[PDB]
């Protein structure tokens, strides 16, 4: 070590002596710091060719320069470009320079400046000497290199470095394309975004970085292959079942062969322009599609005077559908991602009909095993006065008491901060300004008396200090001056002291170490999240900024851009972010139709898999990093200044009638009798629909059996209490609920048969018997051992819990400070036109147009906002699930001063509150329940002991079997035939190459049913039928063949089984569709019959020892999922009864319709279930809200007593919210269940 | 010339000195511009 | 909504009765032009005969001492667009005992459309001295009182039984 | 000195930030050791 | 001032120093003479 030496030329010429001795017969890398063990550089040695200071190559031509910084450059010794030697003068200077990190920052600070002039759309036209500005600092920074090292000469050049391939390309195509000045601006224009590209390289600490999610990438490619194949398998059911349903219409019927004039005129009729001639569907007024209907009994319904064709196009710009295996292939992506997925289920249950919901709960259930399995494979990789006066001050300052004091005051002054609202009267908003100025005095006063207590000025300034100090000025400065009070921002800031309360409330702690390693540890990871989508919107604004703009009448009806666009660069980042909540099909669509499918689907497609892999890297980092590791004494000072003998006759009868009690009510014979009787008495609720008055006899039935059911129960509870007696069946909770659902049941029986059947608390009173089915929790250890669990974790979640509501609360009063009462707008209900500025421009101008008979014009508000902090918190809890955030975006950008009619787009820049809350509230609130949960879920199964906690005891050992029989290799039996023929036919059946040929064809006939497409011809057709007949009798013949050397051993492997049991429903498959298509036609039984040929294509499992290892993984979780899919049905099924009860007349608005509503069992459950994902919950609730005029008290039902159709909004907003938290806990269990076995299987 | 920079205000009654302040939307004081 | 229910079929004799008349149509949100007209057989008489007619709102009473002066509607009101077309029959009498039929003719608005529906529900209804109670009412209201005592001597034969064994057991030792 | 959370590291001397990060024998790369 | 040489053009349209560098339809821009 500390061996310095010029690079001369005699140690070159002892290197080319040193090779041929060589050739006749190292963690110390360029790029990084040397090594302590060598020292300082020496006082002169800097910046200068330096010899190698490893024996690692060392006899290669080669020499090294060093940084002031002690950083490490290696270089090739030949002349560059063949004539600048190392010992010229000429590369001396420009290593001086390359080397410097002053040239860097030069370089970082020009793309900085370069990639900020890429947002403009149009800019001014002096941009062009700060476009060649920028050229001229790239060109010379090549120079610096290519005069500093060789250009491409082997060893150690410019362009052996790969990022220097894409800063020569950028600069030689600046030079090319301008100084020719022609080409196609919107084509050549996104290779400049390139650029952007160079902050990767310039910015320290960011290659790394990007080197490790490329490399990523070849992790997944074990799931890539299982995501695509099951999407494959899934596109090809759902093509088969939905050929053409999608353009199902209703068409007016019958034909008007008198009035139609076909385009030729003449007054004749053509089929073709018939059913292409838009005028002839039928449109539900105030919808933008054609209403589809179905030919089955639970599909849709057209009008009188109207049939049910397929018609037309299909829907969503003919890019929903499922007439073709590229459309169906999507259709899935969008159904596994869950994107806007309730519209492709309402649409496809419109058309197939409702018993086709099964479909959509199978690829719902097995699309969440593929996300499973995709978090798993990245989670694999990251895992005088002066005097006497301070010291009076100093005495009472940082006296717990003060500290203490101050501390309740920021409590207090939150919650006064939560009682502004709107309307508020004179007197309360007088109270509101006298307390925050009592406040905001109080708080000044404590800085200022600390200011003084701490020497002045200077030792008062540190972390905590500074900030209330600036909150403490901008408070004064705002009292003082009216452009400070100009912007409603600033009184945000108060809410942020409520974070000082972290430093005695660990959990609110918690939570500001996941935001600060997102900026700290995490830096470099998250500014390559920014990066990435930065180069996103610069990219996809550059292609289709035009487009959106000249084709805008294709996408609106009236020919103006819509809500969402890439015409600049804010709304092109907007849609990129938008993209990274899930929602990309709805914008997708829009620009498919403007820029063409190709090339829009590439981008959008890249964005959506790109972007969503490292928001996923910085979601599992922040989580790892989670899993690393005076208020008493001031309390205490305060402090300081009958029994009847049962060994006797009756005794004996009275004990051991006791005894016989427990006997019978233990009985397995008892137990499972009323458990029959829970499910009866459950499954009577379902039929309290809205067409009872159609079942009469029915009707009577059920309300004689309600007697007899709760006379049993009561006798059940009586013999429970004798059993067990009073004290230990008032002690466990089970009996405590048995107990109160029978006390219910008995008070609204004894009122009924006094009388008051028509009291309203009693009919009130009547709706709780939907709570009837929580007797079956404990009935079923299925059920118990998963509530017991969830039961467990309840402490740990409340604390968080709270974290979650105080930080919810501070963005709730936020929003309320800037969107207060700027929700109402004027409304001309006849026409459905909301007012522009120059007609109505407030309040006052809208009551102006209402005089008189104008029962058309109302001063109406948006139903979800920001009026006071309550409303608020549901507002949030809307964006925070990213349903129903539409609107209130939308309200809060048109928004303008209280009681002011809103303007499209007046207040844009209002889309960063809901941008920021997003980030905050939902991705790093988010980040500390998953944080708990997974650490809590470790140590309730530690210190249980046990290995699963949703098992049940005969579950675990049907699990433990289950796991040795997927472990035991099978053996290799060769019962070779010892036969002359059957010899050589066993020999050559079992080698290798014989089951690849069968491996290929299957794969042939898979790509034999993608061919197949709605509209195909007859001729077309008539191939496919021969093809797939020939692939029957081969496969068949493969069965003989193998039964004919394996005769009786088939039954010892497993497969095999399958495989006859896949071939024989091949054969009567296609036998029996070409009887059904001649006698006994029933098309829904043809299509389903046809299915059991995709039994073959699941044959590929057998050698996909890929995805078998995760197949089998699913099975291991089956067990505890059924226990947890066993809780969700019954919170399903009471939540069903309760919607019924309330919600079942309720006007058909927004979300619900004629076949999406809760009038019956089967439609609230579709409903429920529709909701369980959270998808579209906003679209049900609406209609509940309406209020008169919005509905009728008084309005009629024919063939029922029910008057009006009002909601409930109270009722509404909690059936709604209880749904959503509790779908939302059961369903999060779900995902840690099958992650533990996942994890003890990997 | 010019009253105190701060001063008791009321809508509707623009009595602080003219144009330098105005009266407040929030609060009974007059405010001061720049 | 709308949903379709039949009405009952036998009227008390000298008190009131609702015939019911429910026609939905097919889809709930489109508008239309409803107007209906009773037809009426006597018990004993083959041959239908109008009895109303009711349209715009303002109920016409063909000339039928039978049924004059005791009649009064009671279906849908306040609208053109019909699905209730009951009436009421404020007096019963033994000449209301016959076949009854309630014809609808909707005329349905679309645009630059409209579609001339009819239809046509028939109605029996049969005079009694004395209300009746339906049989669902007498077999189930006995059925319950079945269960209940079939399921309580179970309950006390099983108790006993069982007595019988543990307390034989217990004085054994 | 430290290396990143995917800072390309030499197993031998790994210098990963502990106790939180560790080399990877496979990838090359530290790693969350947990 | 001028339009450069190869500046953006048409055959008679260009705003360069012409005819030191004036249009021609092959390439749209005001080629220098030489
Ligand atoms: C749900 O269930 C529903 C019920 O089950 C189901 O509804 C059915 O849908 C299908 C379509 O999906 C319907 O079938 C179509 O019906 C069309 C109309 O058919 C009627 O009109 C025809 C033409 O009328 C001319 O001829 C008559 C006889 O001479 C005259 O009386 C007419 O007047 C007229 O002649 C002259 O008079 C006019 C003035 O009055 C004058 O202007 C005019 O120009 C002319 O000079 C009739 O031929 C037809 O009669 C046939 O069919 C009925 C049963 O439907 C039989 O009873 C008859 O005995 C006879 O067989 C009807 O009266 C058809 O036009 C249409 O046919 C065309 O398309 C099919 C393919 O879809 C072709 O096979 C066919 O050859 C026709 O092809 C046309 O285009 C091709 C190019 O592609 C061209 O080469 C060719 O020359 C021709 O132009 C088709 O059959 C069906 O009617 C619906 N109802 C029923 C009850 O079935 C619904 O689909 C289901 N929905 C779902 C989602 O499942
Ligand atoms: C150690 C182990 C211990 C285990 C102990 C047991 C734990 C698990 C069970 C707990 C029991 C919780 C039950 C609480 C239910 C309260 C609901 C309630 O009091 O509601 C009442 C309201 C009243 O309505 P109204 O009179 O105004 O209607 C008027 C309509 N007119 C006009 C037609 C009449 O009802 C409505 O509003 C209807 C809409 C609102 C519905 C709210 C939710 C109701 C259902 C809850 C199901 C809970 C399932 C839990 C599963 C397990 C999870 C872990
Ligand atoms: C790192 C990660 C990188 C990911 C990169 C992903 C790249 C994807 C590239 C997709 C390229 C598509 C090329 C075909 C475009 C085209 O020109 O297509 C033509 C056909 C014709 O259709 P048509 O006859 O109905 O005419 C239209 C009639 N109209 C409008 C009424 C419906 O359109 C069709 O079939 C369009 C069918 C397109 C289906 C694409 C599904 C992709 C799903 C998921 C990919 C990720 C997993
Ligand atoms: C999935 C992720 C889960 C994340 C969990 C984290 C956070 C929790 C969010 C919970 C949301 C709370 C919503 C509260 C609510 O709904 O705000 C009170 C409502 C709305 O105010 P408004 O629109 O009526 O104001 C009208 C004002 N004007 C007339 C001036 C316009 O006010 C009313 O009417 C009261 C109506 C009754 C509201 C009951 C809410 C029940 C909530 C929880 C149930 C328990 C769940 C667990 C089991
Ligand atoms: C008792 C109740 C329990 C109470 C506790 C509940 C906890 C939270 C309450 C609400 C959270 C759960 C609701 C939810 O489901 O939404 C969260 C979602 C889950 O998946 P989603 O499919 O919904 O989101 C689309 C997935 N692509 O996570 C997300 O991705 C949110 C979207 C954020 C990602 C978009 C871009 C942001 C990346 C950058 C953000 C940080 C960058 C660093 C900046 C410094
Ligand atoms: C975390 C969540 C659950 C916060 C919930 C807070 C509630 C205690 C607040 C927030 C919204 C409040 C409601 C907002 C508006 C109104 C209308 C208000 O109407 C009137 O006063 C009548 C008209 C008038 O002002 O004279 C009656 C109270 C009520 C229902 C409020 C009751 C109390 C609510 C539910
Ligand atoms: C576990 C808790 C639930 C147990 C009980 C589970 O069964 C009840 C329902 O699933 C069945 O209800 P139905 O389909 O019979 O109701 C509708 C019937 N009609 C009206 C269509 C004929
Ligand atoms: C709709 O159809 C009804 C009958 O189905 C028409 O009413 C009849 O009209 C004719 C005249 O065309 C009269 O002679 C009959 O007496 C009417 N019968 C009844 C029961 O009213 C009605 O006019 C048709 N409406 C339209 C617009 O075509
Ligand atoms: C179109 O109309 C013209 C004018 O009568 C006629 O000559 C021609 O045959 C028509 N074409 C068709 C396809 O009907
Ligand atoms: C569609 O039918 C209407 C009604 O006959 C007609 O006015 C219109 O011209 C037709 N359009 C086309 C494209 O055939
Ligand atoms: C509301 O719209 C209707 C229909 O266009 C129009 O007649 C009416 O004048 C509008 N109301 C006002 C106040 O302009
Ligand atoms: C409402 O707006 C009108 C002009 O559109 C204006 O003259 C009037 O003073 C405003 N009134 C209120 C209360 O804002
Ligand atoms: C029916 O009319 C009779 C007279 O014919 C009268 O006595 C009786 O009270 C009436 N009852 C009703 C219900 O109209
Ligand atoms: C009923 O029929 C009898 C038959 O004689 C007749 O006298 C009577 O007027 C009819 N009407 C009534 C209301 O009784
Ligand atoms: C039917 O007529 C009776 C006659 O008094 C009336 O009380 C009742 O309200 C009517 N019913 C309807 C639905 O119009």
């Amino acid at each position: 070590p500390d061996s310095f030496k010029p690079f001369t030329p005699e140690s070159l010429a002892n290197i080319e002596r040193r090779i041929a001795e060589s050739k006749l017969k190292s963690d110390l890398e360029a790029g990084k710091s040397l090594p302590f063990i060598y020292g300082d550089i020496p006082q002169g040695l800097v910046a200068v060719p330096l010899e190698d200071f490893d024996p690692y190559y060392l006899t290669q031509k080669t020499f090294v320069v060093l940084n002031r910084g002690k950083t490490l450059f290696r270089f090739s010794a030949t002349p560059a470009l063949y004539i600048l030697s190392p010992f010229n003068l000429i590369r001396r200077i420009a290593i001086k320079i390359l080397i410097h990190s002053v040239f860097s920052m030069i370089i970082m600070c020009t793309i900085l400046t370069n990639c900020v002039f890429m947002t403009f759309s149009n800019p001014p036209d002096w941009s062009k000497n700060v476009e060649y500005t920028f050229t001229g600092i790239y060109t010379f920074e090549s120079l610096v290199k290519i005069i500093a090292r060789g250009f491409c000469i082997d060893g150690f050049t410019f362009l052996r470095d790969p990022w220097n391939w894409l800063d020569f390309s950028v600069i030689m195509m600046a030079y090319i394309t301008e100084f020719v000045n022609l080409g196609n601006v919107s084509a050549l224009r996104t290779f400049r975004v390139l650029r952007a590209l160079k902050t990767i390289s310039v910015i320290p600490g960011l290659k790394t970085i990007v080197g490790a999610l490329i490399q990523s990438v070849k992790k997944l490619s074990d799931v890539m292959i299982l995501t695509v194949f099951c999407l494959s398998v899934f596109a090809l059911i759902g093509l088969q079942l939905f050929m053409g349903n999608l353009r199902n219409k209703c068409v007016v019927w019958p034909i008007n062969f008198n009035e139609s004039y076909l385009e030729n005129g003449t007054k004749g009729f053509d089929w073709e322009e018939y059913i292409n001639n838009k005028t002839n569907f039928y449109t539900v007024p105030g919808m933008l599609e054609p209403l589809l209907c179905g030919n089955s009994s639970d599909a849709g319904q057209c009008p009188e005077g109207y049939q049910c064709m397929k018609a037309g196009r299909n829907p969503n710009y003919g890019y929903t559908s499922f007439d073709t295996f590229s459309w169906a292939f999507l259709a899935l992506f969008r159904l596994m991602t869950q994107d806007y997925w309730e519209n492709l289920y309402q649409l496809t249950l419109r058309a197939a009909g409702k018993t086709y919901m099964i479909f959509f709960v199978l690829v719902i259930f097995v699309g969440s095993f593929y996300l499973v399995n995709l978090i798993l494979a990245v989670v694999a990789m990251a895992y005088p006065y002066w005097i006497k006066l301070k010291e009076i001050v100093n005495l009472i300052v940082m006296d717990p008491f003060v500290d203490l004091a101050i501390t309740i005051c920021i409590v207090l002054n939150t919650l006064f901060m939560a009682m502004e609202h709107h309307p508020m009267t004179p007197q309360f908003e007088h109270v509101l300004a006298v307390g925050n100025l009592v406040f905001t005095g109080i708080f000044t006063a404590e800085m200022f008396l600390k200011l003084i207590a701490m020497d002045p000025y200077y030792y008062f300034q540190e972390g905590w200090n500074i900030f209330d100090g600036f909150i403490v000025s901008l408070s004064l400065m705002e009292l003082s001056l009216a452009d400070v009070e100009g912007l409603s921002v600033l009184r945000s800031f108060r809410l942020l002291r409520v974070f000082k309360l972290a430093k005695s409330w660990p959990t609110l702690n918690m939570l500001i170490k996941i935001i600060g390693n997102s900026v700290g540890a995490l830096g470099n990871l998250t500014l390559v999240l920014a990066i990435i989508v930065f180069i996103f919107a610069v990219v996809g604004m550059q292609l289709f900024g035009k487009s959106y703009k000249e084709c805008v009448c294709k996408i609106n009806q009236d020919c103006e851009l819509p809500r969402w666009h890439m015409h600049d660069f804010f709304h092109s980042f907007l849609i990129v972010f938008r993209v990274l909540c899930g929602e990309w099909i709805e914008t997708m669509w829009d620009c498919m139709e403007v820029a063409g499918q190709a090339m829009c689907l590439i981008v959008f497609m890249m964005v959506m898999v790109i972007g969503n892999l490292v928001v996923l890297n910085l979601f599992l980092a922040l989580l790892l990093s989670s899993f690393s590791a005076n208020l008493q004494i001031s309390v205490i000072r305060i402090k300081k200044g009958c029994q009847v003998n049962i060994e006797e006759g009756l005794g004996k009868s009275w004990w051991i009638l006791r005894k016989t009690c427990f006997l019978i009510v233990e009985h397995n014979w008892f137990e499972t009798f009323i458990i029959f009787m829970i499910l009866l008495s459950s499954g009577a609720l379902a039929f309290e629909d809205i067409y009872i008055e159609q079942r009469k006899t029915i009707r009577t039935i059920l309300e004689y059996a309600d007697k007899v059911f709760t006379y049993i129960f009561i006798l059940e509870m009586l013999l429970k209490w004798t059993a067990y007696g009073f004290v230990k069946f008032f002690t466990n909770a089970w009996c405590w609920l048995d107990f109160l659902i029978v006390a219910v049941s008995l008070v609204s029986l004894i009122a009924n048969a006094l009388g008051y059947s028509e009291l309203g608390a009693i009919k009130s009173l009547r709706t709780l018997r939907a709570l009837r089915p929580l007797r079956a929790l404990s009935r079923f250890e299925g059920m118990r051992v998963v509530v017991n669990a969830l039961v467990g974790a309840i402490p740990s979640i409340m604390n968080v819990l709270l974290v979650c509501l105080i930080f919810w609360l501070i963005f709730s009063i936020m929003g309320v400070n800037l969107f207060a009462g700027k929700y109402h707008y004027c409304f001309n209900e006849t026409s459905e036109i909301r007012f522009e500025i120059e007609d109505v421009n407030n309040k006052t101008e809208c009551e102006k147009l209402m005089e008189g008979n104008n029962t058309e014009i109302r001063w109406k508000n948006v139903k979800i906002n920001f009026d006071n902090v309550g409303a608020g918190y549901l507002a949030l809890l809307q964006v925070a699930t990213f349903k129903g955030w539409m609107d209130i975006m939308y309200a809060a950008v048109d928004s303008r001063k209280p009681d002011e009619q809103p303007k499209y787009e007046d207040n844009i820049y209002m889309y960063i509150y809901f941008v920021i809350f997003i980030i905050f509230g939902s991705f790093f609130t988010l980040n500390l329940f998953i944080g708990v949960i997974i650490d809590n879920f470790n140590q309730q199964k530690k210190k249980f002991g046990g290995q699963d906690i949703f098992m049940t005891e005969e579950q675990k050992k049907y699990y433990n079997a289950m796991k040795k029989l997927g472990s035991k290799k099978p053996q290799k039996p060769i019962p070779r035939p010892l036969n002359k023929i059957q010899g050589i036919v066993f020999d050559f059946v079992t080698q290798q190459a014989f089951d690849i040929v069968i491996m290929m064809l299957i794969c042939l006939n898979m790509v034999t049913m993608m061919v197949e497409t709605d509209t195909q011809s007859k001729q077309m057709e008539n191939i496919l039928y021969w093809i797939n007949l020939v692939f029957v009798i081969f496969f068949t013949c493969e069965c003989v063949l193998k039964m004919f050397a394996l005769r009786h051993y088939y039954f010892t492997i497993g497969w095999n089984i399958f495989d006859f049991v896949v071939v024989i429903l091949s054969i009567v498959g296609m036998f029996l569709a070409d009887i059904i298509e001649k006698y006994f036609v029933s098309p829904t039984l043809f299509r389903v019959i046809r299915l059991a040929r995709i039994g073959r294509i699941l044959r590929l499992i057998k050698g996909a020892k890929g995805i078998r290892t995760l197949l089998f993984a699913l099975m291991m979780s089956l067990p505890a999922l059924f226990n947890i899919g066993l809780l969700l049905f019954l919170v399903m099924f009471i939540f069903s009864i309760f919607g019924m009860s309330n919600f079942a007349y309720v006007k058909h608005e927004a979300g619900i319709d004629d076949m999406f509503n809760f009038e019956t069992f089967g439609n609230s459950m579709i409903c429920l279930f529709q909701i369980t994902t959270s998808a579209g919950w906003d679209g049900l609730l609406l209609p509940i809200l309406n209020r008169p005029p919005d509905c009728s008290l008084d309005k009629e039902h024919p063939g029922s007593g029910f008057k009006g159709d009002c909601g409930n909004p109270s009722v509404g907003i909690f059936f709604f919210v209880s749904y959503i938290i509790i779908s939302f806990l059961i369903v999060v269990n779900m995902y840690i269940a099958i992650i533990l076995e996942n994890f003890s299987v990997a | 010339d010019c009253l105190g920079f701060l001063w008791k205000c009321n809508p509707s009654n623009d009595k602080c000195c003219r144009p330098n302040l105005v009266c407040s939307r929030k609060d009974k004081w007059c405010k001061y511009q720049i | 909504g709308c949903v379709e229910v039949d009405s009952e079929t036998e009227a008390v004799y000298g008190m009131t009765f609702k015939i019911l008349c429910i026609s939905c149509k097919r889809r709930s949100e489109t508008n239309a032009e409803t107007f209906t007209e009773w037809t009426f057989r006597q018990k004993g008489t083959e041959e239908f005969v109008k009895i109303l007619r009711y349209e715009n709102e303002v109920l016409q009473l063909e000339e039928d001492e039978r049924f004059e002066g005791r009649v009064v509607w009671n279906g849908s009101r306040g609208t053109k667009d019909l699905q209730d077309l009951s009436i009421f029959i404020t007096n019963v009498t033994y000449n209301h005992s016959g076949d009854y039929e309630c014809h609808v003719y909707r005329l349905l608005f679309f645009e630059n459309y409209e579609h001339n529906t009819s239809v046509v529900k028939k109605i029996h209804i049969e005079v009694v001295d004395k209300a009746n109670r339906d049989m669902a009412s007498i077999v189930s209201e006995i059925m319950m009182y079945v269960l209940i005592v079939v399921l309580t001597i179970w309950l006390v034969a099983e108790m006993i039984y069982c007595y019988k064994k543990i307390a034989a057991a217990t004085e054994t030792a």
